[PDB]
């Protein structure tokens, strides 16, 4: 490997996976005293959740069982993206459609983020996480309530919403990021009567952020390390035919933004052509990532011993 | 018309003709490359004489 | 047979010249097509707008 | 092998994430040390969480803070009812003498403390955790303790198992300067690595069989005989009919979007040339 | 006095109060000045929330004093 | 695949009610054995003509047939008949789905031969490790 | 399907295209001469894995720079554009 892989890997420093574990505090006391999510309102749309946290949420979600469960998540921003770097189970007792957090749970906070600043750990609340057992992942009324109180005080806030029993019974994590809107504002205008049928009746109320997940180098090192099921499921992940329907539903969209560009250019400032220019080479990119490992496979198996 | 068919005027038989989807999406996308490509020559060209103020006088 | 096909009733199509019915065990994931096609056609038409922006 | 200690793939995650957090904060990879919980029935020793703990450094020595220490006991207890200390972590190479002393100050706080100690340098393809337990020695004169090595399960629930999955199949974990093609093929290129070790140490042993080093063992050379035989995979003219429609596809959809970036390109360049040539 | 309180997302209020105010003016006084309801609004001193029906007496508190304000949670 | 000599010998222990003929000549128990066979045999088969699957149920050509769609449209086993060249596939593979499979045993194969390896002479297995690294 | 049946061999027949598909089988008995034919496909296989690995890491590199290469050209165009602009700027 000698000159090429000895500084792509470079153990001794951070690669560019471990760049989002960095917390620069002047960034944000920058961005917060910014406030530029107060002149917008759909500025947060990307939520990225660290592995470690998915893993202790998801945990805390099923060790209920039928019971509703709650905790906080600590993390930061950046641009549009709320990150979340980590979260802590709080000591509270539910019912299977009500958790209250009556006393036990507002002291716990406090003293937990203390203790918790006192071994090196640099970030602040940045959202707060219920789990509802059996009934999809979306906001009530009185989640929507609770959601403008954190919000109108606390401005960066999101509500994650898990469900533990669809993740259990379908063996994909069921999760779901919110934000909602100002109380008596922007009321913004078959989609309708799905649109109730699975989330509230506070459909225009909120909105749900894009969720995606990260891991550190470290972390993808010791989960590629921990099984063999992971590295024989990579030799044999036959991409472009697992998720075949998201990439024709992607194209489909893909042209419906190429019309609204093309109506768009043809005469609120949002540049419709270059997002549909961006999504078109992430599908793109994707599409051709799929085809070299098939290649790889193709020319690692099929190519040996005549 | 509606129809979609092939009249084998030999022993007289109609025969139904279906269209192979693949091959009709290789065959218009690659139209349209060729087509755009050709625009967008012409188009340079266009620039060109229009920078250098180039008319019939 | 031709009454249920008109009828959407029977899924399938009948060979006059040989007495044969063949039936409609067809119609897979091909939405993928169809939605390239829909990428083409709108490429299409987007493409003439850019070059006849102003001249 | 003394007790019977069973991990769980959370107090891994809690050790990498603790060890990257102190790396990206101090700029240099930095020993950390923490505390683990779990439960002990009997002879089974049970790893399910873990917290970090608070040191302080006075010369060449490390003294473990015990308020601190059961300030989170009495935390961690309101949540998990039914979890008690079990031992204490560590990131670094081989035991070295520190570890024996943080060990003997960790004897006062619980009886029979475990000792784990993940390896985040380690240059070889075996899990870095492993899992130790002090051994008190009556040699003669002054006394000592050693660490003695343990065998260690990894069980898992349901839960735990679905998360580990999900976070071990996804590869778009990219972010920054690096592309997304350095972010996808170092996976590959790992995979395909760790399938040539495997199968290098199987030449390595049938070189061995054949020349005299090892014995003659008739059932492994018929399965790697049989190993041998299925190589050309699938090498049949259906799959390669197949193989060209997926690259055709593929390249098609290539075409489709190359267009639309060289489209998205002119509607650039022709705005930046209107305000620039504008013939009014 | 010189009271310092902080949310829990890393906000930051400092306020000059008189060290035997009642409870309700201040209640008072936030309400007009900033408008957090009262009845959402939790206090925590050293890991223990303020009892109501008790004066801040016992509480000797004198310079760089650290208040926590949290806001009521519910779920389902 | 059950044959019809080696369940001569269990149609005597029957109860007198479960031996009755269904007036075509064919008793209950040479009825559930044929759909029995025909159900096994479409685990060892992509296609198979109706000649050839009335030889192994007797049954030749006729009543094969009629089973074969009987045990279809009721979510018993699954396939499609041709009857003009009379042929029954019952399931075929798509063949990157297969190339998927034969590469997921081919690792099963060399993580299993590893595995006898470390476990026959332990200590060669270690010091071919360290090797590995010169 | 009897040899089936004792699963020394596995798979499914074809009628129609008068083929037998196996799709696993037992491996024989060996003789010192076979041996070497195993090293020989193994060692194959080995320099198989090792040219994908060198072409992998090559492929990086190259995309790497390509990357390098258009931020550098997208910032220096940049930095022309802001020094006239300041120029004039009193």
């Amino acid at each position: 490997a000698q000159k090429t892989w000895e500084l792509a890997n470079n153990m001794q420093e951070a690669q560019s996976i471990d760049e989002i574990y960095k917390y620069d505090k002047k960034q944000q006391q920058e961005i917060l005293a910014a406030k530029p999510w107060t002149k917008d309102h759909h500025y947060f749309k990307y939520c990225k959740i660290s592995a470690l946290a998915l893993l202790k949420m998801v945990m805390h979600a099923r060790s209920g069982g039928n019971l509703a469960v709650m905790g906080l998540m600590l993390g930061k921003v950046d641009g549009e993206t709320m990150i979340i770097m980590d979260s802590f189970a709080l000591p509270v007792e539910g019912t299977e459609t009500r958790v209250n957090a009556q006393a036990a749970a507002y002291e716990y906070m406090a003293a937990y983020i203390e203790n918790a600043k006192q071994v090196g750990r640099l970030e602040n609340a940045i959202g707060w996480y219920h789990s509802h057992p059996g009934y999809g992942c979306w906001l009530s009324g009185i989640n929507v309530s609770t959601q403008m109180l954190n919000q109108q005080f606390q401005e960066p806030f999101v509500a994650v919403v898990i469900d533990p029993t669809r993740t259990i019974s379908a063996g994909k994590v069921n999760l779901g990021a919110f934000r909602t809107y100002p109380k008596g504002y922007k009321p913004p205008d078959t989609i309708p009567l799905n649109k109730i049928e699975d989330f509230g009746v506070h459909c225009k109320q909120y909105y749900a952020l894009e969720v995606s997940y990260f891991k550190s180098s470290l972390d993808r090192k010791l989960l590629e390390l921990l099984w063999n099921k992971y590295w024989v499921n990579t030799l044999s992940s036959s991409s472009l035919l697992t998720n075949a329907d998201y990439t024709t539903g992607q194209v489909f969209d893909l042209s419906e933004k190429l019309e609204q560009s093309e109506a768009q250019l043809g005469r609120k400032s949002e540049d419709k052509l270059a997002k549909a220019t961006r999504d078109s080479c992430k599908t793109t990119i994707e599409a051709i990532h799929g085809l070299m490992s098939q290649v790889i496979k193709d020319k690692l198996f099929n190519q040996i011993n005549i | 018309g509606l129809i979609s068919a092939r009249v084998d005027s030999h022993s007289k038989i109609l025969y139904a003709r279906d269209v192979d989807q693949r091959s009709t999406t290789f065959e218009k996308s690659l139209l349209m490359g060729k087509e755009f490509q050709r625009r967008a020559k012409a188009m340079m060209l266009r620039a060109a004489v229009l920078r250098n103020q180039i008319h019939v006088k | 047979l031709v009454q249920c096909i008109l009828d959407n009733t029977i899924h399938g199509r009948i060979d006059q010249v040989n007495q044969l019915l063949e039936l409609d065990h067809q119609k897979r994931g091909g939405a993928r097509y169809t939605a390239l096609d829909k990428w083409t056609n709108q490429l299409n038409s987007l493409n003439q707008a850019v070059v006849s922006k102003l001249a | 092998g003394s007790v019977s200690v069973a991990l769980h793939p959370l107090v891994i995650l809690n050790i990498s994430d603790h060890w990257i957090r102190m790396r990206s904060q101090e700029g240099r990879p930095v020993q950390v040390i923490g505390a683990l919980i779990g439960k002990q029935e009997g002879r089974n020793i049970e790893v399910m969480n873990s917290f970090e703990l608070l040191s302080h450094t006075v010369e060449e020595k490390i003294i473990i803070d015990k308020e601190y220490y059961y300030t989170k006991e009495e935390q961690f207890k309101q949540v998990f009812k039914e979890l008690e200390f079990l031992g204490w972590y560590t990131t670094g190479g081989p035991p070295d003498p520190s570890d024996i002393h943080v060990h003997k100050q960790v004897c006062e706080i619980i009886e029979s403390p475990l000792f784990l100690k993940l390896n985040p340098m380690t240059k070889h393809t075996d899990l870095p955790v492993s899992v130790f337990e002090s051994v008190i020695d009556i040699i003669n004169g002054e006394a000592t303790m050693l660490f003695a090595e343990l065998t260690y399960t990894l069980a898992t629930e349901e839960a735990e198992r679905i998360g580990v999955d999900h976070v071990a199949r996804m590869t778009a974990t990219g972010s920054g300067e690096n592309s997304t093609v350095a972010e996808h093929l170092i996976a590959q290129h790992s995979a395909i690595k760790m399938l040539h070790s495997r199968v290098k140490l199987i030449l390595e042993y049938v070189k061995a069989s054949e020349a005299g080093e090892v014995p003659f063992n008739h059932e492994i050379l018929r399965e790697a005989y049989a190993l041998c035989h299925c190589l050309p995979v699938l090498s049949t003219d259906k799959f390669k009919t197949d193989f060209y429609d997926q690259c055709n596809d593929v390249g098609l959809m290539a075409y489709l979007g190359t267009i639309t970036k060289t489209c998205n390109t002119m509607n650039q360049f022709v705005n930046k040339f209107n305000v620039l040539y504008d013939r009014q | 006095m010189l009271i310092k309180v902080k949310t829990l997302t890393g906000k930051e209020i400092e306020i000059d109060i008189e060290p035997t105010d009642k409870v309700e003016r201040i209640k008072e006084r936030v309400e007009e000045k900033e408008g957090i309801p009262p009845q959402q609004q939790r206090l925590i001193y050293s890991g223990k929330q303020m009892n109501d029906e008790k004066t801040a007496a016992d509480y000797k508190i004198l310079g760089g004093s650290v208040l926590h304000l949290v806001l009521a949670l519910r779920g389902g | 695949i059950i044959r019809g000599n080696q369940l001569q010998e269990f149609a005597a222990m029957l109860m007198p009610h479960q031996k009755a003929t269904t007036a075509d000549g064919s008793s209950i128990l040479d009825r559930a054995v044929i759909e029995h066979n025909l159900l096994s045999a479409s685990k060892l088969y992509n296609n198979i003509t109706f000649e050839e699957l009335g030889a192994l149920l007797e049954i030749p050509a006729a009543k094969a047939e009629k089973i074969a769609s009987q045990m279809i449209t009721e979510g018993r086993m699954n396939g499609f008949i041709d009857q003009i060249d009379g042929i029954v596939h019952f399931e075929t593979r798509e063949a990157l789905p297969t190339w998927d499979k034969q590469i997921q045993s081919l690792c099963f194969q060399v993580n299993n031969l590893l595995e006898k390896i470390s476990q026959t002479a332990p200590e060669w297995t270690a010091q071919a490790m360290e090797a590995q690294m010169a | 399907i009897e040899a089936v049946y004792t699963d020394i061999i596995q798979g499914k027949l074809d009628q129609r295209n008068q083929l037998l598909e196996v799709d696993f089988c037992i491996g024989r008995d060996i003789r010192k001469k076979d041996i070497n034919n195993i090293v020989k496909t193994l060692h194959e296989w080995c320099d198989g894995c090792e040219a994908v690995l060198l072409g992998i890491e090559q492929q990086v590199l190259r995309a790497n720079q390509y990357k390098e290469n258009h931020n550098r050209t997208q910032q220096q165009v940049e930095a022309e554009v802001t020094n006239i602009k300041k120029t004039l700027k009193a």
